[PDB]
């Protein structure tokens, strides 16, 4: 992922303009090869027209240039691009929201699975490790970077996510389908065992744990669904054909004709179609947005950082359920115990922007 | 008079039993001692709930303390045979009924299940079904029946059979607790009634297939003893607890095969009974833990019993050795009831004798070897 929200915190004079100077995850890094290809074909065709072609053939070539320029439609391709890219962006954001995150699970576990002893600590750590393991399994199924990090289940075992005995139980299961759901079933069994053993004190807490487990598992299933069910291939081919047809039309129809013929709208030759190159940037980059977001778990610069999320979730969940279990500072009175109003101070840098009348409603200025 | 243990505050025990026990599981190992009629038990802690009987470890005990061995090699071995849920400790704790083996892994003298299982496996295709009506008498710790006047007798028999009211049924609390405890444990208990003798009761076990009859009845007996121990009274299976015009306790055994249950199965019922007609003495010896002396006090032919010395069979004959139920006669199929076995009989001995005589066509005064 390429984060630039710090740069665009305000609508400045040169806000979006300086974003064109970035390289990592930029339009240039995605297009420059197609840009050089389009420029190469355009320059080769222009050179052939200027030198190689006969005078007789040049009249036919320029008539074909006029014909190809008449059918260069830039408006209709904008519709198919807008709709297709909007669908791809919707899928991309929903895919990000489906990342297996264990924050809800860690909060429930640390608040419901009890015991300062070795067994309670084993319960909490193993409950969160099961969710981490199912996250790792689904992500290595869907993400190329995680797969290269965990090429085999042996890599998962050496990483500490799954144990030797859990590995034997995992491989002995007779199923031809992806087994990312297995640690979730293990989580359900372990939660039921903890409730039976009294580690979970109340019936509500067990229900809350299974509700939060099914939310986590549904996110894993949703990542599998997005991975399996692509954007329909026919629609992707339609947008690609529209864009490539328009650019093939622009390659010939926008060729610089000899001004000596005096054809209208073609009485100039700048030997570089800079406005056609700007249109190429526009439409080719608009397609490149979808081409980068269509599978957001690849190795694009703007693709999701799945390995970082795995590491963060594992470390934070272990910290929260093990070192932070029932480890609280003693209850004491805050700065505003005796104060009628509870208001924090402002720094010298924020006071002169703040201290303004508080909004009470639209109807109170009558 | 109830025992000193029954006078300890039950409230207190409950408070301890309400504690969550955690990850450890209790297994109570139950076995038959050297009298062939007494049950012994002890408990071990397991790391986890066993999923089946196969997960339970073998255990051991001192046979010299159970009338089962003497001298140096008195260590005996317990091999789990049937598992049940523990009604005294609740899930996930278990009752483990075990076979007993000597130090050299030979079956113990009161281990009748070892041979009984082999016989049942031989006739497995015929699918023998059993049912036993276990009669028992509740007694105070003084050896007098529960509820009876001190050193005296209640009114004559007549109102007590299936009776209700404080003057008709004695110790129904024990009967209700036992019935529930058996249902919770997974015992195939079919019903209960108050018997003709006051403080005498009965529970039905079955239908059970093959070796399951002995396991279910023995564990049902154990639960009754353990339930009676809680109330501070004694359950006796003595075939004649009180001399005179007071009913004996029997264990009436119902028997049927796949052939007898099928349409026109009465012909196979009659064939089995005429085979039983020729082996009355062999069955009387097997139907009692001490060779038929206890059942001599019960089988007098007077109180709805038959004569121990004479065999008789008939349809709807309460006084016969073997009874064909009236409905079974009408439907021409079903089961027949052997009314000979004593209340303190070993079900492994009873079921094995019925299969040997009726299904394996065994004859003579000794059981066949290897068949
Ligand atoms: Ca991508
Ligand atoms: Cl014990
Ligand atoms: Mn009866
Ligand atoms: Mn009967």
């Amino acid at each position: 992922t390429v984060t630039y929200t710090a740069r665009v915190a305000k609508a400045r004079f040169g806000g979006f303009s300086k974003l064109l100077l970035l390289w990592r995850g930029s339009i240039y890094k995605l297009l420059w090869r197609e840009l050089l290809c389009f420029l190469g074909l355009f320059m080769a065709l222009s050179a052939a027209y200027r030198f190689v072609l006969t005078e007789e053939q040049k009249r036919y070539f320029e008539k074909l240039v006029l014909y190809c320029d008449r059918y260069a439609s830039l408006i209709p391709v904008s519709f198919v691009l807008g709709f297709y890219v909007t669908l791809v962006v919707h899928r991309w954001w929903n895919q990000y929201l489906s990342m297996p995150l264990t924050d809800a699970l860690m909060c429930v576990v640390v608040g419901t699975v009890h015991g300062h002893d070795e067994r309670g600590r084993l319960y909490r750590r193993t409950l969160m490790r099961y969710a981490g393991l199912s996250g790792v399994l689904i992500l290595r199924s869907v993400s190329t970077a995680v797969f290269k990090r965990f090429p085999t289940i042996d890599h998962v075992v050496e990483a500490g996510f799954m144990t030797r005995e859990e590995r034997k139980k995992f491989e002995n299961l007779n199923s031809s389908y992806n087994k990312y759901w297995v640690p979730c079933v293990w989580f359900c069994n372990l939660a039921a065992q903890a409730r039976r053993e009294g580690r979970i004190r109340d019936n509500g807490a067990f229900k809350l744990l299974l509700e939060e487990l099914n939310v986590f598992r549904s996110k894993c299933g949703m990542l599998f669904h997005y991975d399996w069910i692509s954007v329909p291939l026919v629609y992707t081919q339609v947008v690609t054909i529209a864009v490539y047809s328009y650019f093939l039309a622009c390659l010939i129809g926008r060729q610089f004709l000899d001004p000596a013929q005096g054809y209208k709208d073609h009485d100039l030759d700048l030997c570089v179609p800079i406005f056609t190159l700007l249109q190429f940037f526009f439409y080719a980059g608009w397609l490149k947005v979808a081409e980068q977001l269509i599978n957001p778990f690849g190795e694009d610069d703007d693709d999701f950082e799945t390995n970082f999320l795995i590491d963060r979730c594992f470390q934070v969940s272990m910290l929260a359920v093990d070192e932070m279990y029932d480890d609280l500072a003693m209850l004491e009175k805050d700065l505003y115990w005796d104060a009628a109003e509870a208001r924090a101070p402002y720094t010298a840098a924020t006071a002169f922007l703040m201290q303004q009348p508080s909004f009470q409603g639209s109807t109170f200025d009558i | 008079a109830t025992s000193a243990s029954s006078h300890l505050n039950k409230g207190i025990k409950q408070v301890y039993m309400a504690l969550p026990q955690g990850d450890k599981v209790q297994a109570m190992y139950i076995w038959i001692d050297g009298t062939g009629e007494g049950l012994r038990c002890k408990t071990r802690t397991l790391d986890s709930e066993p999923k089946c009987i196969e997960e339970l470890p073998e255990w051991n005990f001192d046979g010299s303390s159970t009338f089962q061995s003497e001298g140096s090699n008195s260590d005996m071995y317990l091999v789990p045979a049937a598992m049940f849920r523990d009604p005294f400790r609740k899930d996930p704790n278990k009752l483990v009924f075990c076979e007993v083996f000597k130090y050299n892994r030979k079956p113990a003298e009161t281990n009748l299940r070892h041979t009984c299982k082999r016989i049942m496996d031989m006739v497995s295709n015929q699918r023998p079904w059993f049912g036993m009506e276990q009669e028992y008498t509740l007694m105070g710790t003084d050896g007098h029946p529960f509820g009876w006047p001190s050193n005296g007798f209640p009114g004559p028999q007549g109102p007590y059979y299936c009776g209700v009211g404080a003057d008709k049924a004695y110790g129904r609390d024990i009967v209700e607790a036992h019935y529930r405890a058996c249902l919770y444990a997974g015992i195939k208990i079919g019903g209960t009634n108050a018997e003709v003798m006051p403080a005498q009761w009965e529970f039905q076990i079955g239908p059970c297939e093959g070796i399951d009859m002995g396991d279910h009845l023995w564990v049902a007996r154990f639960i009754l003893h353990r339930v009676c121990e809680d109330f501070g009274v004694i359950a006796t299976f003595d075939p004649k607890p009180i001399p005179g015009n007071w009913n004996g306790a029997g264990c009436h055994t119902n028997f049927s095969t796949k052939a007898m249950r099928e349409e026109n199965g009465l012909k196979y019922i009659e064939e089995a009974i005429e085979k039983l007609s020729k082996r009355h003495q062999y069955h009387i010896r097997a139907y009692d833990p001490k060779g038929g002396l206890d059942n001599a006090r019960r089988l007098t032919g007077f109180h709805e019993t038959s004569n121990i010395n004479d065999f008789s069979a008939g349809v709807a004959n309460r006084g016969a050795s073997i009874r064909i139920p009236r409905t079974v006669g009408q439907e021409k199929k079903g089961y027949f009831e052997d009314r000979r076995p004593s209340a303190n009989c070993d079900p492994f001995a009873v079921t094995e004798a019925l299969i040997r005589t009726c299904l394996l066509n065994e004859t003579g005064d000794e059981p066949f070897q290897y068949k």
